[PDB]
């Protein structure tokens, strides 16, 4: 057998809240394994959270955090196991369970943890425009699709028509819970009058489809 | 008889 | 308690070699340490390469080594391989908990460097309706992910209102887009008047900055 370890975890909850993670370990003697928990914060870089023991004799925790997770883990189900506690915001990220080897050897495929105390908004799409180029330089138009909740938006350019040049960004999760994201494009300024371009915005958790022109400022 | 962790 | 500090970013060619740091603010990186270096490739894809300061997980590449440099902690890739380009953390040990680094951009050149071009966006009127403005600048199309926007409200840096967004590398040309976003009240947008975006990028001689005055053309 090849090493798996297969995560299965909540993925929203609201601030207050608790979650319990788990981990489960094919293809190793997992009771003589190291195990760990780390993540990764959507702008912050890895941060450990902690380790247990193959007995669970001994289980470390990084002290910021020593209070909020509890890791345990099942060595019968070949189980590792982490409960967060009454979360904060800070703590949407994407949570991971290796297993030591020399190192972070073994790898989980994370769990996505969303932590927002939003209902569920439509977006509201502004308009990207530019004044026009003056110099013929390539212009660029897009729409910023913000404030919604939750995660999935999708976003189209003349109802699919055109699609080369097109940059739609990941959303970032604001401070006040909702995301926010921009759909881009680059076309000739040439071609800035005379052609339309309407970004079709569709959020199917408030079933709301926007279709919003983009035009340069009038002047 | 473990697997070597990260650190001693 | 410590912090660990390491290269923000690196950029190298194919074949050549590199070294990032590792560097602890108790002192110096001791073995007692148990350095640890782990990769993310694109699409979140973590990579155990080296832990104990000079033990590679097995199955690693022998080009990555560990080491100790002077103070710190070192991970050398000799020959280095475009595959290679990833963001590498470095983690340290401190009797009962690691502590991980901020993470080092390498970057191994698939292409020529390409600048992006540089674009900036007014808040809508529409949006001004509801009491928030929101400033867009975008980087468009450069290679080396690694880039530093500023924002310049009445020549004044801001920090705190803007949050970054970026594209997955293209498969074609390797290349990256970048979306800034700066956020902040209507009152404070009608307070001031000249707004700027300040890239720095690799394939630029010096940063570029792009602007508008709110009301003007
Ligand atoms: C075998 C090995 O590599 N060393 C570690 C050993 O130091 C001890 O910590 C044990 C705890 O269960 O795990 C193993």
């Amino acid at each position: 057998m090849e090493v798996k370890l297969l995560q299965s975890g909540g993925g929203l909850v609201q601030p207050g809240g608790s979650l319990k993670l788990s981990c489960a370990a094919s293809g190793i003697d997992f009771s003589g394994y190291w195990m760990s928990w780390v993540r990764r914060a959507p702008g912050k870089g890895l941060e450990w959270i902690g380790e247990i023991t193959p007995d669970s004799s001994t289980i470390n925790y990084a002290p910021s955090l020593k209070d909020e997770f509890i890791i345990s883990r099942d060595n019968a189900k070949n189980t590792l196991y982490l409960q967060m506690t009454k979360v904060r915001s800070d703590d949407t990220a994407l949570y991971y369970c290796v297993s030591y080897y020399e190192g972070f050897a073994y790898w989980g495929q994370g769990t996505l943890v969303t932590v927002s105390a939003a209902s569920t908004k439509g977006p509201s799409v502004f308009p990207l425009a530019p004044s026009k180029s003056t110099s013929g330089g390539t212009a660029a138009l897009g729409c910023l699709v913000k404030d919604y909740f939750p995660e999935p938006v999708t976003v189209s350019w003349n109802s699919g028509a055109l699609t080369s040049g097109v940059h739609t960004f990941p959303a970032v999760l604001q401070s006040s819970g909702l995301y926010s994201l921009s759909s881009v494009v680059t076309v000739p300024s040439s071609s800035l009058g005379t052609q339309t371009y309407i970004c079709n915005v569709n959020h199917k958790p408030s079933n709301t489809k926007v279709d919003k022109k983009v035009e340069p400022k009038s002047c | 008889s473990t697997a070597p962790p990260a650190h001693g | 308690q410590a912090v660990v500090t390491q290269e923000s970013a690196l950029t190298t060619s194919p074949g050549e070699t590199v070294t990032l740091t590792c560097r602890s603010s108790t002192g110096a990186v001791t073995t007692s340490n148990y350095a640890n270096w782990v990769q993310e490739k694109p699409d979140h894809l973590f990579t155990g390469l080296i832990g104990r300061t000079n033990n590679r997980v097995p199955g690693v590449p022998a080009r990555f080594s560990g080491s100790l440099i002077g103070d710190k902690a070192a991970l050398t890739i000799t020959g280095a391989q475009t595959e290679d380009e990833a963001i590498y953390f470095c983690a340290l040990w401190y009797s009962n908990h690691f502590i991980f680094g901020s993470g080092t951009k390498v970057t191994v050149l698939k292409r020529t460097v390409a600048a992006p071009s540089v674009f900036i966006f007014p808040p809508s009127d529409e949006q001004l309706k509801s009491g928030t403005a929101s400033v867009v600048c975008l980087l468009n199309n450069f290679y080396p992910r690694e880039a530093k926007v500023q924002w310049k409200v009445d020549n004044a840096l801001q920090s705190g209102n803007s949050q970054e967004s970026v594209t997955e590398q293209d498969s074609k040309d390797s290349t990256y887009s970048l979306s800034s976003t700066l956020t902040l009240s209507k009152a404070d947008y009608e307070k001031h008047k000249v707004y700027a975006c300040e890239v720095t990028h690799q394939g630029l001689s010096s940063p570029v900055t792009k602007s508008f005055n709110r009301g003007e053309c």
